[PDB]
């Protein structure tokens, strides 16, 4: 049928990397491609074929790896909060910065629309940290800026009538759910070069766009625990619109929420004794 | 797709309501490279000298 | 009910699953997509532009002087500017470049490069530099004369600041490994050398400084491609950011 | 037939340079006004033309020995210049691109080299995060001090993924660069967000054919491109 | 049966789940739908309709006074009448409203938004008033001086009893967020500011009530939309009810 | 095929908010749209075009999340019963009434119109309120008004010839079904003025709609329990009219069967000092 | 021309008014008869006409300095006056609209509003569950203790969501609402069921040129419109 | 729907007899706001003066 | 195998389920119906009675 037609998208990665054309040997003074002036701005222009004698070379080698797409295509760590027994309750505050990898990927790009798959195993464990059983159903509740938080296992909060939840089991296969593009904005941003409110310029709020925080996941177990859980979240960002590159991340991260570096050493590849031997 | 070489061929069946749930997209997109490398007002054909 | 045969892999995770999953907020209708200039489809075309190589990599070079090779002029004939093992793994000058830094997450790689070169003299100041490609074999060139036998340019500093080196996809198969790792003996891949010689001299004026700079600049070709993600070596953690 | 000779025209004001080596338009977008398909704010914007976009000089800078390196932020750098400054000032809200034109010129008996960038959202930092007199420093501009690390953790050879020129003294005196609006919204106020950071960088130390080093400054001159204000409230001169 | 691989997600329950599940009662046929006035099929009906606002929230106001904001005749010029920060969140006077009832079941908000004013005088008692809309950047407008500045609408109290100042939808983004959530900068969101000036002063004859109300009220635009469910922060229960 | 066809229905959330016209300068006599009177109870007819320059903007923005299915479609809690296992039965009497986020979302609307997605989650723990693993099965049987009422696990009546139950295992997947509207009338009503009987004004029975209680869920498991059992029960408005919108509630919910409220300080929102100063 | 004025013709009776807003049209649902799609009840019902479809004025209310409002349950207000009063005495099931228009003059030297609500299904509560007294006041009507609260938890600021006018002594001394029949059900009891509540709150005070407040009444005037009746037994006057 | 812009599009499918089994309805319903707005018997213009 | 995601209500016994499920004797052949006088479809023939 055409309504389950309109459930289906054919899509097809099948662009292929430039061939190579057959040249000759070029004797005048009419074309000189290897005479470059990277003053412009400008990327070389020279190719292959004017600077040697080239064979022919049917293109075969796809491009589709380093799609935006397939290059976050895939699922990261960015979460990995731990309920403890005491209070049995945790949560996590919703951005991609504290684990490193996923972060400097996004480095690379200024904005980036996406949606997102995220998935949630919960490990049970110890006091000295060793795998444990413990069969319970747990609750994550998206908690948006401006709704009241639970401060307990058992606060009426957790009722959800509004706030969307995921029930799951702690011993049952891994909770997993999208989200579409959900920023005030028409993107997100990776950096941000101003400040987070208007009559004020407090160095804590410099490099703060609140547009990107959409706020906090709620983390119980259903009954009061009887071991710790931590809960893995993992996050894969699909359908990603990407604008302006950037000069990608090179020193460590050092906090969440911004950019400051050590920069006590000022070099990024290793060193050598001479220039003109390795 | 059964196999043309790197040619992925992908029928993305998405089973519930919001678009956001559909599986990623495996389609190549257009590559505008010159935006970032020849982004300069006149251009500058290979076998010319660049200044002047 | 519909009967079923649930098999191996049932409930598994897998970090590059390709599946629809339902959406927590089904009703929710996004912002609008505005013009953005500098939309970015795939990361080949990044590494197509030219950034510059830390290639002054000498032990005792911090900072800003460590993307300038120093020229100057010589007192004796033929003599050597520059070496490069042309690698886009392990950690030498082309690591952290545009390419470089794209190639930490990537395996393997294949097609052709170019290194461009702007001179960084006076007006006043002339020279002639051959700038050498060596496929893989044997070692780097000891001499401009074993140099010249490879894929070579040769450069004259002039009006046109630049020059291209195009170092071509010269290779018995179709791609190559990033890595250098050791244990798998991945040295395999070894792709050959990048050489700098003086072709006449650098020649100045009076008075004038003797010695300038050569600023190196690489990129991919069109004809380039990446294989297999993988972790970055050098983007690390031992604690969760706070 | 030369893009060495460039005369650029916008307003009132007219540069020339004979020594330029081309124009940089940034992702190959001029500068352009908001659609309708794309606005979100609802009151008819004022377009201030010609008493706004026009190229403004900023003061001049000495290139010495040991210079790291200068950086504007925009529209920070002329939000208290001329009648861009003042529709900036008196509007909640700013939208529009840049014509940039960096002047340094020395003689053919000097070597050196400027990297000339127009980052987009240069968020910056160090080993601390900073205060608001780097953040935004005004018409004077600021200075690197990890050049380097492009102030923010990256690199330096990196950033020729910017829109960018050289200054190299043996070929050319100036740098070029039109920027368009860049942003994930399509308005932002002008004294919270800086969009653009011009940052002009030695990288070839600057040397003289005598020992006595007499003064070569640099000089930046821009001109706001396709303007539009909305939200017009009492002046307001800055986020403090 | 049909070999299947049941994947991540299974046996959840989502309470956004949009899913078919089996009716307990299959063969139940229900009572028809009779005809009802006033079928509401989206609940920006309501917040297209006015209601008032509890504006003279003064520290010791109680009861239905704290809807009518006092206006005096004045024996000084350009005097303040009121002063309010326009957010739909927060505790505030537009908090309590029917769109500020409904914006604490959202996140996110967009559109116009129209304020309604009503004056109570004597038929005989005679003023002009200014209201202003003040775009976020700043503070509240310390004097007339400054506010008219900003949107603005003036008043004349006459035959029609009542006005509307409608703030228009002014915004860097598409949208803003409801709260102001310290924690997370949402003050980032500020929306401006409204204010209510004498533009020239209450005039009486004499012996008349030297004091009057303005009843001020609120309501949506039709180009208003909100996202976001979230709940409603002064909706709670410490014990099951019984 | 086309049997098939009647068990899907194409239905498309498209509904955009509405545009900007450009405006210009108005100086007349002639309209006057900024002049209105309240007096009348019609809401203010002015817009932004006639009270302002407006520039034209494209709608683009939807309102779904806001229309009366999205706004109640999703589930929440509901009962809360608690099987000990002294006698290992328990109830919840059917209304949603107990757990204030669901009734206050309800009290915007006089009727309402709906079907219901029921979801039944089970949890065990100990005397100490730990969680704690039990493997068994359970009976959830609605018990209709008349029908007679199991008194102890081993009842007869649990038999459930003519009441509908489901018996699901505490240790594995909730139990969930749907539901028809099953008023006599032909709206459920969130609030009615008015007596539960002829011959009676009792307190009691003001206020009291005998329609809208379709009778009891009852809980048994089917061997005596070893650990208490938690039964949270959520409900999923759905296919929902609504009509007559109401002054939402304000005043905290005291009793589950009547509006009573403390109203010791008539104000909702807070104080400040003064009127002119935030 | 003049929606200041207006006439009201119903039956026998017919009320003029100087000085109108407009007239309310609850949901824009002119009252109407019940059709043979949603009628349960199989016998035919009393259609009284003119006897009962008329203009019924209440008792007079003195609009005080310290009045919290006024309220009448519908059709409990009317169920013991007229033809109207006898048909809903001797019939089961009612259903009908109603014609409110509420009377309140004073000088152009005194000030005050008056809030005027047709709040359907209006059950109210306070600190406690409310006595029969309080629940059916009949003709007399009650008087609100918690105004603020619309005698019901919610708040009088939101009840403009209800079909209302305002009575603001300095434009109008009238207001006019034409009210259908609102249930869940198609018929339902006249003495144990009120679906409508007349409202009448003040929420700017009563204040004059003087300190010596001459009497100023508030005065109610309801006609029933399209009424049926089903079930026909003997009169029972009270659901006690 | 694999994307318009503000368009969600749902193929709802009810595997079960009764129509109560079916899942949440994803339409758009008509909004008469004017019911609620505009309930006066003379319709008063935006350009008019609404008394008299 | 296609990917599937069993949801709330799995291996859930309702009583008033409408569901087919395999038959234990899936060869057998029943005789025949005849003719009774008497049926009755629909027990509300009974309440008429
Ligand atoms: C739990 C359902 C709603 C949660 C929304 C999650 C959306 C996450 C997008 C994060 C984008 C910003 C990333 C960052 O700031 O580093
Ligand atoms: C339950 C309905 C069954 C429909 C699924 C049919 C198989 C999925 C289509 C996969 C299309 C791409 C596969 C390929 O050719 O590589
Ligand atoms: C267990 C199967 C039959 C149960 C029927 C449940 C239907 C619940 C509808 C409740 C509507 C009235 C809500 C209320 O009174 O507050
Ligand atoms: C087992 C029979 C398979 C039929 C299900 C096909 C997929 C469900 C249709 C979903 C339609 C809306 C999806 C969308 O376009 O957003």
């Amino acid at each position: 049928g055409k309504m389950l037609k309109d459930a289906i998208d054919k899509q097809v990665a099948g662009a292929l990397v430039a061939g190579t054309t057959t040249s000759t040997h070029s004797v005048a003074t009419d074309s000189t491609p290897a005479l470059q002036a990277a003053e412009t701005g400008a990327t070389s222009t020279a190719r292959d074929e004017s600077m040697i004698e080239t064979r022919t070379i049917v293109p075969t080698h796809g491009i589709h790896e380093t799609s935006v797409e397939s290059f976050f295509g895939r699922s990261s760590l960015v979460g990995m909060p731990l309920l403890a027994t005491g209070t049995s309750i945790t949560h996590w505050r919703i951005d991609f910065r504290e684990f490193v990898q996923l972060r400097a990927k996004m480095s690379w790009f200024t904005y980036m629309r996406f949606d997102v798959e995220f998935t949630i195993i919960a490990t049970s464990s110890t006091g000295q940290n060793v795998t444990t059983e413990q069969h319970t159903t747990y609750q994550v509740m998206y908690v948006p800026p401006g709704a009241p938080v639970p401060s307990n296992q058992d606060s009426f909060q957790w009722q959800s009538g509004c706030n969307p939840s995921v029930f799951a089991d702690t011993d049952g296969p891994p909770a997993q759910f999208s989200v579409p593009f959900m920023s005030s904005a028409n993107a997100y941003s990776t950096v941000y070069d101003g400040y987070a409110r208007f009559m004020d310029t407090d160095p804590d709020r410099y490099g703060i766009l609140p547009s990107n925080f959409l706020g906090f996941m709620y983390f119980r177990t259903l009954e009061d625990a009887a071991h710790q859980v931590r809960f893995r979240i993992y996050a894969k960002i699909k359908h990603t619109s990407c604008w302006i590159p950037r000069a990608p991340r090179q020193a460590p991260y050092k906090k969440r929420y911004n950019l400051v570096f050590s920069g006590d050493s000022d070099r990024i590849c290793s060193n050598r004794a001479s220039l003109t031997s390795y | 797709g059964a196999q043309g070489g790197s040619t992925i061929n992908y029928n993305n069946i998405n089973y519930y309501s919001h678009a956001a749930s559909a599986a990623q997209n495996k389609q190549d997109f257009t590559q505008d490279p010159s935006k970032f490398t020849q982004p300069i007002a006149d251009v500058i054909k290979e076998t010319a000298v660049p200044l002047k | 009910g519909l009967p079923t045969k649930p098999g191996p892999g049932s409930y598994q995770f897998m970090t590059t699953d390709e599946d629809c999953s339902p959406c927590i907020l089904p009703d929710f209708q996004p912002t609008p997509e505005i013009f953005i200039p500098g939309k970015v489809n795939n990361l080949l075309e990044i590494a197509q532009v030219e950034s510059i190589l830390e290639a002054n990599n000498r032990e005792g070079v911090e900072g800003v002087e460590r993307y300038v090779i120093p020229v100057s002029v010589q007192d004796a004939l033929d003599a050597q500017i520059y070496a490069l093992r042309l690698e886009l793994g392990g950690s030498g000058p082309l690591s952290s470049s545009l390419l470089g830094t794209l190639a930490k997450h990537y395996t393997q790689w294949s097609g052709s490069v170019e290194i461009t070169c702007m001179f960084t003299g006076t007006f006043m100041t002339t020279g002639k530099v051959l700038l050498a490609y060596t496929p893989p074999g044997g070692d780097m060139p000891r001499n401009r004369e074993e140099a010249m036998l490879g894929t070579h340019v040769i450069w004259d500093f002039g009006l046109q600041s630049s020059i291209t080196l195009v170092i071509p996809w010269i290779s018995a198969s179709h791609f190559r490994g990033v890595s250098n790792d050791d244990v798998l003996n991945y040295q395999y891949y070894a792709a050959g050398h990048v050489t700098i010689w003086y072709q006449t001299n650098m020649v100045i004026p009076p008075g004038f400084p003797n010695t300038a700079g050569i600023i190196m600049m690489i990129a991919a070709q069109p004809n380039f491609s990446f294989r297999i993600q993988k972790d970055r070596e050098d983007m690390t953690q031992t604690a969760i950011l706070q | 037939y030369s893009d060495r000779v460039a005369q650029l025209t916008l307003g009132n004001s007219t540069i020339t340079t004979q020594e330029a080596a081309n124009i940089c338009v940034a992702y190959g977008c001029w500068p352009a006004k908001l659609s309708d398909t794309d606005a979100t704010s609802v009151d008819k914007p004022t377009e201030p033309g010609v008493s706004a976009d026009r190229f403004y000089t900023l003061r001049s800078k000495p290139w010495q020995a040991d210079s790291k390196g200068w950086y504007w932020k925009l529209p920070d750098a002329l939000n208290n210049t001329g009648m861009f400054g003042q529709n900036a000032q008196f509007h909640y809200i700013y939208r529009g691109g840049w014509a940039v034109h960096v002047q340094c010129n020395a003689t053919k008996f000097h070597q050196g080299t400027l990297l000339v960038l127009a980052i987009p959202e240069h968020q910056i930092a160090t080993q601390e995060q900073p205060a608001f007199d780097r953040t935004m420093p005004g018409s004077e501009g600021g200075t690197f001090q990890e050049p380097f690390w492009l102030e923010d953790g990256t690199s330096l050879g990196n950033s020729l993924i910017y829109p960018h020129q050289w200054i190299n003294l043996r070929t050319n005196n100036s740098a070029t660069l039109i920027l368009p609006y860049v942003n994930a919204i399509p308005m932002d106020s002008a004294i919270r967000h800086s969009n653009w950071t011009l940052a002009i960088i030695p990288v070839a130390p600057l040397k003289y054919a005598a020992e006595t080093t007499p003064l070569v400054p640099i000089t930046v001159t821009i001109a706001p491109m396709e303007t539009e204000y909305n939200g017009l409230r009492r002046a307001i001169a800055s986020n403090q």
